[PDB]
């Protein structure tokens, strides 16, 4: 009936309406191998993608096809697309309307180009693209709630009230764990470890997710670490090397609270979210403390909820009862919300068909996508 | 020869400056608002000897009389 | 006397100072604080960290902008202390506060606490012999010579209209709303956000300011010119960049009349102006159309007044006579009128005797001032 | 003691030293490791063949030379012990560790363990009364006299670009890739490997170094020059090896600007360079593009500056011309800067007293490292 395809600069998923588990799950990164000059036989694919590239990661360099929403090449993106379709479902696009997502700050020409090629290349019957946060609170069970996206390269605070919201109220900083990966990789380089290719990035993001827990005050934690190095846990890589880090682990996500680690002339996630709350009604802000909804794939780290809670606790008065909604499945929940969205017939009455672009052109993209 | 044979590792012949080449409102149509040609002495003679007197110069939000208007004594 | 009265022209965006009789602009400067940005140990560098002036408007990526002044209201008075010390500079003042009389500007309807704190500095930390502060509107009117007057102006953050005649203040008739150029910059940035151009830094902010007072004009037709097809010729930027014209440049000041698009509700500058006219009397209203006011340096636009006059046509009845200038310096005008004001005979009674400030202070000034 | 302090310098390929007042480092001693080629049949010989200058020119039979600090990355220290020990020996400066304070620099992006080991030597084994560790490019700036400017230089096996205004530099804006001349030598011999010649040990490496700095140049049009025709001039070794070279005599920019064509993962000096410049303030960036401190002890080839200019033209915001800076010799500028450094008030506030080292050590090393 539909064609549900969750997206992401990393995590790109797919399936259909009513499906609970995304059929397609893979890193949406573009792998480019070491094409050298000497001869060779029996060939290979021009450029393997994600899982295809991860399979032979030793040559394949999974560079980023998108950059906080800045898609580098549409062609490569389509190669990802086409192969993913004819990799996972192997179904033609003329079957059902497609379902895709996006986020703001994007120049309208990108989403226009996107949908334009989506009709060009695929000739789908209808189609649709939305905002991840909508599916987030949509799958949560509220029409009034503030959430924040922390993907691989995105961050955005969305406050909603009975479905209503304001773009002025919705704030955004497209910065995420990829930056942390850079920071972590270079500080471990300072510790004495080599990091050149993209595989370095893969291993460090791996162990990064494996160790970015959240403590409270790095001063006393640092004091205890220097006092007792028992927290400095060891880990042996696929290669014989075994690193020992304790501070590094949890202090790497502290940059989310402090741009000082990178010197970004910015604000902390908590106070940024606080200002998002500040752009509201005195009554609904209380509901934001009640509807303290959390999302983002880079929020699968234990401790930060209590941190952010304590932050705003120090910010907001005592009467502001904090009620953090912390789903540990928010990553996949957007795709799931897309399926649920694909289940409500009225929404499936609302569409973006062929003739709309064929005649109307891309202005209906501005007034119809959302 | 300050240090030619002495030290063969000091810069010279460097044009580190990075050159180039010599290759170099009043919409009064409207009828919106006027201006006045400044002449501080003309306006100075305009407000020449206004002996304004401030008897009971009180402009508080006090409520005890009828009204309050200072800067009222003249010649 | 050698103790020439120190005129101080403090506004939101534009900020200056002066003296009596010395007609000509003394020293122009912006309204913020310049903090350092990076470190080193190497010699050959300037220190002090409180940098204002050529080095501030030269080393933008080395100094951050601090605006404690919020719509003419400063929160961190110590910043003003540093600012005033920069004024006290013998490259700026060459004199002492305690040796000369002082006059100063102020937008009305501001809280008394600001004035209190200000006078605390102005007398306690600096035993100034004479000081009086007033409304810039009054100074402007003194610069004009009309006993009449409905001062309509805006700095970089406050819209305001002052209806008066022969100095007669009808506070119920006078109005103001804190909005001007700061949001123009913000909205400019908003269009940049719409087209992917993040310019958030303090340096980036001044770049946007250059765009503001650089890439701007208007159009008397909002949607008649908005729904058309643009050209968007690019323009060379101070980096080496070149970006399009954008219809948005003239679309931005329409937000002053359609703030609901930015979200907050207001009425319309000219509309509140008309409301003031409505609060006046029939006879005086004719004079109100006769007595129009060219004020606010933000107003510098092509066909600006044309569009506003058209709005007047849409509002006022017939027999409306309004005319135009050949303005010289709308900005300095106020300060100039204040300088002439400072050069007056009976003007001596207008100050505040510091001894009385020692005795009672603020409250006495509040009742003595308007 | 108030004697002239020892100013030791460094270098991956050429390491220097001196005193605060020397105008010339008395020894242009390279950075290497003298060793035996085979097990010396008879005991009691030149232990480890610790040879310097003429001692290295003495014999060649059982003499295998290496590097104790590969491309700046030092691994072992026994070689360093003997090297420094030889300098301490009364054949270099005929002084002691205690007799004079010691100034020294360090290459960035290194683990603290290197600093630990070095200070352990300098205070435990030898006894420096007051030591110091600094950078290199800073000293080069002092030699050039500039305190600002986009600093750029490249050692024997280390390349680095640092944007600087008054010494200030952001660590994020600081870039460095440690790959230079040593691998160029490795590739020169690899060129001759394709040409079929003698390949057995470090002796040929020395030969190739003499070629690299002597019988080698750099052209500007590798495609043209590759398609051109020469007769390939030769050289004469102690054997008189009349060997022809050709394009391989100047195939180095395919290592400098295009090393990735050797199936490698890098970028190009100019790329990383411009990126680091782009990390700065756009307008300050533009200003500093007129003053880009160019240096490099290995970048000693004609026409390569023009190749860099071509990179500039492909990357500069066109018509903002940036011509060629052609500093021929770049070695002692750091040594000169260190001599001027210790010759001033600098070291008095910048020393590392042995006592404080005894009290803390690494704690003091890093609390005073900046
Ligand atoms: N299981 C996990 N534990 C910890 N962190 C995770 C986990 N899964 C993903 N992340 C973080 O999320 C980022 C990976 O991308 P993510 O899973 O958020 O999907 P995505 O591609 O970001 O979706 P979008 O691009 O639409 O936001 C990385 O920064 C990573 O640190
Ligand atoms: N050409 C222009 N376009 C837009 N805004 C301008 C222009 N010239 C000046 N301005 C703004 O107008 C304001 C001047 O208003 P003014 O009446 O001087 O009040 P203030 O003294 O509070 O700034 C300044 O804030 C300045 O930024
Ligand atoms: N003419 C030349 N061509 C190429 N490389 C050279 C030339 N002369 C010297 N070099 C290399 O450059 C290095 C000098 O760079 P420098 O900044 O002194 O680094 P280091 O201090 O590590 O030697 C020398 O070690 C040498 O190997």
């Amino acid at each position: 009936a539909a064609l549900v395809v969750d997206n992401g600069s990393g995590m790109c998923k797919a399936g259909f309406a009513g499906d609970d588990a995304p059929r397609a799950v893979f890193p949406s990164i573009v792998g480019r191998p070491r094409h050298q000059g000497v001869m060779v036989g029996m060939g290979q694919k021009d450029s393997y993608v994600g899982d295809e590239a991860q399979s032979k990661r030793g040559i394949l360099t999974l560079k980023y096809p998108i950059e906080h929403g800045i898609v580098t090449n549409w062609d490569d993106m389509e190669k990802i697309w086409h192969h993913t379709f004819y990799n996972e479902l192997r179904v033609a696009p003329e079957e059902h309307p497609v379902l895709l997502t996006e986020a703001p700050l994007n120049p309208k020409a990108n989403r226009e180009k996107m949908t334009q090629i989506m009709f060009e290349t695929f000739n789908t019957p209808a189609m649709y693209v939305a905002i991840q946060a909508v599916l987030s609170l949509y799958a949560s069970g509220r029409t009034t709630g503030i959430v924040m996206d922390s993907g691989d390269g995105v961050t955005h605070t969305v406050p909603i009230y009975e479905g209503y919201a304001l773009p002025h109220a919705i704030l955004r900083l497209d910065l995420a764990g990829r930056d942390l990966t850079d920071y972590l990789m270079k500080i471990l380089t300072e510790r004495g470890y080599s990091f050149t290719t993209t595989a370095e990035r893969e291993i460090v993001r791996d162990i990064k997710e494996k160790l970015c827990y959240v403590a409270l005050d790095f001063e006393q934690e640092m004091a205890t670490a220097a006092s007792s190095s028992s927290l400095e846990k060891s880990y042996e890589l696929p290669d014989g090397q075994v690193i020992t880090i304790g501070n590094e682990r949890f202090r790497c996500p502290e940059a989310l609270f402090q741009p000082s680690f990178l010197g970004m002339e910015s604000c902390g996630i908590h106070e940024t979210t606080f200002n998002s709350i500040m752009k509201c009604d005195v009554d609904i802000r209380k509901d934001l403390y009640a509807n303290t909804v959390l999302s983002g794939g880079t929020t699968m780290y234990p401790g930060i909820a209590d941190r952010m809670q304590k932050e705003i606790t120090a910010l907001a008065p005592s009467t502001m009862k904090i009620k953090i909604i912390a789903p540990p499945e928010r990553k996949y929940s957007v795709w799931i919300g897309g399926s649920i969205l694909a289940s409500l017939s009225t929404f499936q009455q609302m569409w973006i068909s062929k003739q709309e672009y064929d005649e109307s052109g891309p202005s209906i993209v501005h007034r119809k996508c959302f | 020869d300050p240090k030619y044979a002495d030290l063969p590792g000091i810069a010279r012949n460097e044009p580190d400056v990075y050159e180039t080449s010599d290759l170099p409102q009043e919409e009064l149509t409207s009828t919106s608002v006027e201006h006045i040609i400044v002449n501080p002495n003309a306006a100075y003679d305009k407000f020449k000897d206004k002996r304004v007197g401030t008897k009971g110069l009180d402009f508080s939000d006090r409520i005890g009389k009828t009204k309050r208007t200072g800067y009222e004594s003249g010649e | 006397i050698a103790n020439q009265p120190v005129v101080i022209d403090n506004g939101s965006g534009v900020i200056k100072a002066g003296f009596a009789g010395d007609q000509i602009p003394k020293y122009c400067f912006p309204n913020y604080v310049g903090r350092p940005k990076h470190v080193r140990v190497m010699a050959g560098a300037l220190e002090g960290d409180i940098f204002i002036g050529p080095k501030a408007e030269e080393h933008r990526g080395l100094l951050s902008i601090r605006y404690p002044m919020e719509h003419g209201i400063v929160k961190d008075w110590n910043d003003m202390e540093r600012i005033w010390q920069y004024v006290y500079s013998k490259d700026q003042l060459q004199t002492f506060s305690e040796e000369h009389p002082v006059l100063l500007t102020e937008a009305p309807l501001n809280p008394r606490k600001n004035r209190e704190r200000a006078a605390e500095v102005f007398f306690e930390t600096f035993n100034v012999p004479a000081l009086f502060i007033s409304m810039q509107a009054v100074l402007s009117l003194y610069a004009t010579g009309r006993t009449t007057g409905v001062v309509l102006d805006s700095g970089d953050g406050v819209t305001h209209a002052v209806p008066i005649y022969e100095g007669f203040a009808m506070p119920h008739s006078i109005m103001r709303i804190d909005i001007a150029g700061r949001d123009v910059s913000r909205f400019l940035r908003l269009y940049l956000r719409k087209e992917g151009y993040d310019f958030h830094s303090s340096s980036e902010f001044e770049i946007v300011k250059a765009i503001k007072e650089r890439a701007c004009y208007l159009s008397i037709n909002p949607q008649k010119d908005e729904t058309l097809e643009t050209e968007k010729a690019q323009y060379y930027l101070p980096d080496g960049s070149t970006i399009e014209i954008g219809p948005s440049r003239f679309r931005a000041p329409e937000l002053l009349f359609r703030p609901d698009l930015i979200g907050e509700e207001s009425e319309g500058i000219h509309e509140v102006l008309v409301f003031a006219i409505q609060k006046s009397d029939m006879d005086l209203r004719r004079t109100l159309f006769s007595n129009i006011v060219l004020s606010g340096g933000s107003t510098l636009f092509k066909g600006f007044g044309d569009r506003l006059l058209s709005e007047v046509k849409k509002l006022a009845p017939k027999d409306v006579k309004i005319r135009i200038s050949a303005p010289q310096e709308r900005l300095y005008s106020t300060w100039i009128g204040g300088s002439i004001l400072a050069s007056l005979d009976t003007f001596k009674k207008m100050w505040v005797s510091k001894k009385e400030y020692e005795e009672d202070g603020a409250r006495s000034i509040h009742r003595k001032t308007f």
